[PDB]
């Protein structure tokens, strides 16, 4: 399945992200150093962009 | 998977009794209630003595 994605702030692809949340839509953004990422960039995002999540 | 799995004082498999109650424990008050047995050498560190404990 899928979902939407609102980004954070400039993801690049193959990088490490990780999920908050904000207005409503989940946010994404690279992943903080030194802990568990849940997410591997496809493509890139720019800051506000939606997109989807390919569980 | 979460992050850090925070564990708990009694996960330690090989923390002693009192080792346990001190890890607890929130203020230096409450350490020295652990550590010191004898009430009349826990009230000099504490500052505070009867006319007995003064005997003592």
């Amino acid at each position: 399945v899928s979902f939407t994605a609102r980004a954070k702030s400039n993801v690049m692809a193959y990088r490490l992200l990780a999920y908050s949340q904000g207005d409503d839509i989940i946010e994404i953004s690279h992943a903080a150093e030194n802990t568990i990422p849940d997410y591997v960039a496809v493509k890139d995002v720019d800051k506000g962009d939606l997109t989807q999540v390919n569980m | 998977r979460s992050k850090e799995i925070s564990i708990e004082v009694e996960d330690i498999k090989d923390a002693g009794d009192t080792g346990k109650r001190l890890l607890k424990i929130n203020t230096p008050s409450g350490a020295r209630n652990i550590i010191i047995e004898n009430e009349d050498a826990k009230a000099l560190i504490n500052g505070e003595t009867t006319n007995t404990n003064k005997k003592n």
